[PDB]
RNA sequence: GAAGCACCGGCUAACUCCGUGCCAGCAGCCGCGGUAAUACGGAGGGUGCAAGCGUUAAUCGGAAUUACUGGGCGUAAAGCGCACGCAGGCGGUUUGUUAAGUCAGAUGUGAAAUCCCCGGGCUCAACCUGGGAACUGCAUCUGAUACUGGCAAGCUUGAGU
RNA sequence: CCUGGACGAAGACUGACGCUCAGGUGCGAAAGCGUGGGGAGCAAACAGGAUCCUGGUAGUCCACGCCGUAAACGAUGUCGACUUGGAGGUUGUGCCGGCGUGGCUUCCGGAGCUAACGCGUUAAGUCGACCGCCUGGGGAGUACGGCCGCAAGGUUAAAACUCAAAUGAAUUGACGCUCGUGUUGUGAAAUGUUGGGUUCCCGCAACGAGCGGUACAAACCGUAGGGGAACCUGCGGUUGG
């Protein structure tokens, strides 16, 4: 859905050096030139393209997504691009057993909808110079961990990744649980623990935006019909 | 629904500074007997508890193994770390003839005529693991028919 | 010194099976074509080429199912070491017919459930499964 | 070569009815059947492997009163035959002179019907034959001999074997105290609870 | 006129009481006994077999624990201190026939009994017996010759100049 | 001065001439011996002084002969093929410092393998050829016999008897505190509760909750010597410190 041109604008062809090359790598990769691998655009579209065409049929059937994005930019950059298509986010650093301890991660966000409602209806203006800030403390971290899942309230049908490699650990519970698993895989990454790769690279800026803003509108639209 | 049987129990132990602390450890395993089978280990301090954890270790994380009507389609082979395990179909009327720790993946598996043996260790955590690595790799006539571009005919009647 | 090269041509099969590797080249010989006719024939790879005169070298295309090996156990039955042959009511049924047996009869290679149509022993080449 | 203890013993030891006893009275009403026998019998133990499939094969052997050199021997020919060896071997086990003798309703108890065996009393195909082991071919026929139709453990033993459920593979004829073998019985024609394939894996070890 | 023997700590089916107090003893292994011992001795009860039941000896199995089927050798026992090399074992790739190995068929033989299958006779069984199958072998003959070997030419990738 | 091997470039040439090897033959650290020299330093033994020090013989050196043993180790036999990759050293060579193509070598690491450790294109991965060698610990690499040696001894190599363990690797402890779930490991177990800063914060495969050298359960190897021997010393080697 997006041309090969637009991609090298954004940076998608763009990767690391050879030095961190993953092996596993090498049928996505065109070439290197300065000592960075390139990115085979021409590999990524039908990938991208068909990735898409499976996030339209699981969301048209109602299904649940996942974005897990926890890179310095991409941290900002996927809760604005998450609200727009009214699906859930991991902008914070992603919490080992979020998919497995489900059980666990429940009662966290059943002490995140207590806290906020005394906050906010319930009103309690008790301090005592110690309950006070350290459940507004409790509020603003919480906020930040798992603000993003809070209407979520179950097992996400689907998850999309930036960074696959760094974000290891949300692949692991998801491989465990049988949920698909879409990432943006660097030239250093793994690709074979996703189900659909997305052969692209997820240190650009502008390419995020453009991975978000390609998805988040898809799911808008198989979720409009 | 499904059948769950308890293979082994053991009591382990750790050195503090104050002293020895104990626990049990639980290895069991469960099925529907109609070709899924799934091991579990619990490991507590109690042993009922013990019993509970590897029961739900153990109905989670199950596998899916093809039968033929009781027994495998195919002699396997199942090797672990230390474990050497071979299981054979047998006709029709020959019961499990297994060890204590493979015999019970067998019953709850629907595995009902089969000869089966272990070679090396007998350590029950490592023959179960072994009789689930080899039932799970074993394929039915349909799947080596998949595999390969010949109908079931052509696999077998041929 | 290579002293069997049948057992290195199973041998470039297996390690580019599971090398997950597209194609595997090797020297050929009358043999190797023999033995990878019957490969194409069952089904086990997709096609052979043959390449060159004056030193010819073989060239097999793997196969991959779903995301897997089709070749799972492919072994060397018969080595120069150890001969071995089998009359035809002793061939022997890899996987209870569920694989083949290549076997080298007298009027040709084939497999084992032809031998047995054919009534012919020989010599067990290799299992394949 | 018999068992010439208490009945109520062996059948509070499996925990099920054995049919030792006519079935006159309830189980329950001469014994707790419920509790095993002896001092430390109301207990209930673990039973492991070993002991389910020996409490499974002393079951079949009082049930039918065979020691166990006898019952080996069946084992043996039962895992000869052709086909399922479990089935056989209760194939075999029904096949007695006596067990045919009490299925047919003419003894009250298989021990009651070994001992009318014993004491020439059957005739079988018109011949005497008092060897409790003997074997039934099909299509034969039983019958009690004339001198021994006024006893009146004959008589009285009809009416039990009325009220027990009558077996499909053979003919019972009170009138003429004479019975027919049609056929063997399968393993649905027996008691399901009953477990063969215990036996067969204790008997390979 | 006709029921005994062994066992009941685990392995391994079956437990309490009394006496004894690291004594007396038990024991295949692990091991039990110094004051509540289900392990000693006795009793009660129970379990396992049964005209037998235990113990001892011997063989095989379990023992994949001499692994041909069917094991190992960095540290658990195990790579010779290293090298050259005779006998030996094994040997790239083409054709030609040789048909020794191997393979197919035929023929002779492989005593009977035994084992196995199907029936028969002893009231059943053991036992006896009819007919087969088997006797996995050897030899000769006739074929096939893809592979292996012998023989004759080559070929160049192995090995050398 | 004489001489062996290896590697690279580009050809020519021979046309399977190959690989592995029981016996066999040669080689083979240090110590030790035979014959004759040499002998500065160092230094077993020895002598003396102390509670290590001084002095110093064999030996270390040379010619020739013998000995044929080492933790002679990478505790990994030789030969061949195939199988993801990174960083470095060391020697070639091709092309325009870049760019490939060789040989040997070091570290890290994937699949795979392994009991674990770990190995990991130089395999302990995947197969093939051949040889050597092992099947409880101790007795014992000892006795007897053969062979070899001037001797020391070497090599080949038991049995009786005795014990039910010996051993490898890894783990938990010694020399504020736990649980639930999850996760890693075949497992014992670890993570949590390992780090930074200040009970707290943050990072974080954890998330939350309830509470307040050991041989334990320097060492060794080969050799040589001891008359101040509760063991010690000379020489070389090993890390299994
Ligand atoms: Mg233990
Ligand atoms: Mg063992
Ligand atoms: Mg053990
Ligand atoms: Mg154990
Ligand atoms: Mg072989
Ligand atoms: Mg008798
Ligand atoms: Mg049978
Ligand atoms: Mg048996
Ligand atoms: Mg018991
Ligand atoms: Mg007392
Ligand atoms: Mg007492
Ligand atoms: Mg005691
Ligand atoms: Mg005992
Ligand atoms: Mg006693
Ligand atoms: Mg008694
Ligand atoms: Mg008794
Ligand atoms: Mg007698
Ligand atoms: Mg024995
Ligand atoms: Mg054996
Ligand atoms: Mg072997
Ligand atoms: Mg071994
Ligand atoms: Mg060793
Ligand atoms: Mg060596
Ligand atoms: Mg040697
Ligand atoms: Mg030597
Ligand atoms: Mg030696
Ligand atoms: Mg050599
Ligand atoms: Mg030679
Ligand atoms: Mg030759
Ligand atoms: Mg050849
Ligand atoms: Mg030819
Ligand atoms: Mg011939
Ligand atoms: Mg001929
Ligand atoms: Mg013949
Ligand atoms: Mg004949
Ligand atoms: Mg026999
Ligand atoms: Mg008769
Ligand atoms: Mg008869
Ligand atoms: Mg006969
Ligand atoms: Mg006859
Ligand atoms: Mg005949
Ligand atoms: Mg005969
Ligand atoms: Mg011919
Ligand atoms: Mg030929
Ligand atoms: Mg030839
Ligand atoms: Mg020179
Ligand atoms: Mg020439
Ligand atoms: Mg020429
Ligand atoms: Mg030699
Ligand atoms: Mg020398
Ligand atoms: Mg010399
Ligand atoms: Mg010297
Ligand atoms: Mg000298
Ligand atoms: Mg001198
Ligand atoms: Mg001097
Ligand atoms: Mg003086
Ligand atoms: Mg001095
Ligand atoms: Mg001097
Ligand atoms: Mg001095
Ligand atoms: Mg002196
Ligand atoms: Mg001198
Ligand atoms: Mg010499
Ligand atoms: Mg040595
Ligand atoms: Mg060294
Ligand atoms: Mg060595
Ligand atoms: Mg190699
Ligand atoms: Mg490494
Ligand atoms: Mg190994
Ligand atoms: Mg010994
Ligand atoms: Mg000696
Ligand atoms: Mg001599
Ligand atoms: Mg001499
Ligand atoms: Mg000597
Ligand atoms: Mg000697
Ligand atoms: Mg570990
Ligand atoms: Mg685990
Ligand atoms: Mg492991
Ligand atoms: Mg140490
Ligand atoms: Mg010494
Ligand atoms: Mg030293
Ligand atoms: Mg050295
Ligand atoms: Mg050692």
């Amino acid at each position: 859905t997006v041309s090969m041109r637009d991609m090298l604008k954004a940076g998608v062809h763009f990767g690391h050096q050879t030095r961190y090359w993953n092996p596993k790598m090498k049928p996505f990769i065109f070439g290197a030139r300065n000592k960075v691998h390139i990115i085979n655009l021409e590999k990524t579209v039908p990938m991208f393209n068909e990735a898409l065409a499976e996030l339209n049929k699981i969301a048209s059937r109602k299904g649940k997504i996942l974005f897990v994005g926890t890179k310095r930019a991409a941290s900002e950059a996927v809760k604005d691009a998450a609200l727009s298509c009214d699906q859930f986010f991991v902008n914070h650093r992603w919490l080992g057993g979020m998919l497995t301890n489900w059980k666990t991660v429940r009662q966290s966000i059943k002490r995140l909808k207590d806290l906020e409602t005394q906050s906010q209806d319930g009103t309690f203006d008790k301090l005592t110079k110690k309950e006070a800030l350290m459940r507004t403390r409790e509020l603003e971290k919480l906020e930040n961990s798992l603000g993003g899942i809070k209407d979520m309230g179950g097992l996400p049908d689907a998850l999309f990744v930036i960074d696959a490699d760094h974000e290891h650990i949300a692949i692991k519970e998801a491989n465990n649980l049988g949920i698909p698993v879409f990432a943006i895989v660097d030239t250093n990454s793994d690709p074979d623990g996703v189900d659909f790769v997305i052969p692209g690279n997820d240190d650009a800026i502008r390419a995020v935006t453009l991975y978000l803003g390609a998805v988040a509108a898809t799911v808008r639209e198989g979720r409009s019909q | 629904e499904l059948q769950e049987k308890l293979i082994a129990v053991n009591r382990v132990s750790k050195t503090v500074k104050g002293g020895r602390i104990f626990s049990f450890t639980a290895l069991t395993v469960v099925g529907d007997g109609n070709g899924r089978v799934g091991f579990g280990y619990g490991k507590a301090r109690e042993v009922p508890a013990a019993i509970q954890k590897a029961m739900e270790k153990a109905r989670r994380n199950m596998i899916n193994v093809a039968l033929n009507n009781g027994t495998l389609q195919h002699p396997v082979k199942g090797v672990h770390t230390g474990s050497r395990v071979f299981m054979q179909p047998a006709s029709e009327g020959t019961g499990i003839i297994a060890g204590g720790a493979m015999r019970a993946v067998l019953e709850v598996a629907g595995v009902h005529n089969v000869l089966a043996k272990a070679y090396g260790s007998t350590n029950p955590i490592n023959v179960v693991r072994a009789t689930i690595d080899g039932l799970e790799n074993m394929n039915s006539p349909e799947m080596v028919a998949a595999k390969r571009g010949k109908s079931v005919e052509e696999i077998l009647g041929k | 010194s290579m002293q069997d090269p049948i057992a290195d041509m199973l041998t470039r099969i297996r390690n580019g099976q599971a090398a997950n590797k597209a194609a595997v080249t090797m020297p050929s010989s009358k043999l190797k074509v023999a033995i990878a006719n019957v490969l194409k024939e069952e089904g086990f790879i997709e096609d052979f080429k043959v390449e060159g005169d004056t030193k010819p070298e073989l060239e097999l295309t793997l196969k991959y199912f779903q995301g897997k090996a089709v070749v799972e156990s492919i072994q060397r039955v018969s080595r120069p070491g150890l001969r071995i042959y089998k009359r035809k009511d002793e061939l022997p049924k890899v996987m209870a017919g569920l694989g083949i047996a290549v076997v080298s009869t007298s009027k040709g290679v084939m497999t084992d459930r032809a031998a047995r149509q054919a009534g012919l022993g020989g010599e067990i080449i290799c299992y394949v499964a | 070569a018999r068992y010439l203890g208490p009945k109520l013993k062996l059948s509070r030891r499996e925990g099920t009815d054995l049919f030792l006893k006519s079935g006159v009275r309830a189980i329950d009403t001469k014994c707790k059947i419920e509790q095993a026998p002896g001092q430390h019998g109301a207990r209930k133990p673990r039973l492991s492997d070993y002991g389910v499939q020996l409490r499974e094969k002393q079951k079949v052997r009082r049930i039918y009163g065979v020691l166990e050199r006898q019952f080996r021997n069946y084992y043996k020919e039962a895992a000869r035959l052709k086909g399922n060896t479990g089935e056989n071997l209760l194939a075999l086990l029904e096949g007695r002179l006596d067990n045919v003798v009490y299925r047919m309703g003419f003894g009250a108890t298989r021990a009651e019907a070994r001992q009318l065996v014993s004491h020439k009393a059957i005739m079988v195909n018109g011949r005497v034959v008092n060897i409790a082991s003997y074997q039934v071919s099909p299509n034969d026929v039983v019958s009690i001999r004339e001198k021994a139709k006024k006893q009146s453990r004959v008589k009285a033993a009809l009416e039990l074997a009325e009220q027990r459920e009558k077996p499909t593979w053979l003919e019972v004829d009170a009138g003429k105290m004479e019975g027919t073998f049609k056929r063997k019985p399968e393993r649905s024609d027996l008691s399901a609870d009953i477990n063969e394939h215990l036996i067969v894996e204790l008997y390979s070890k």
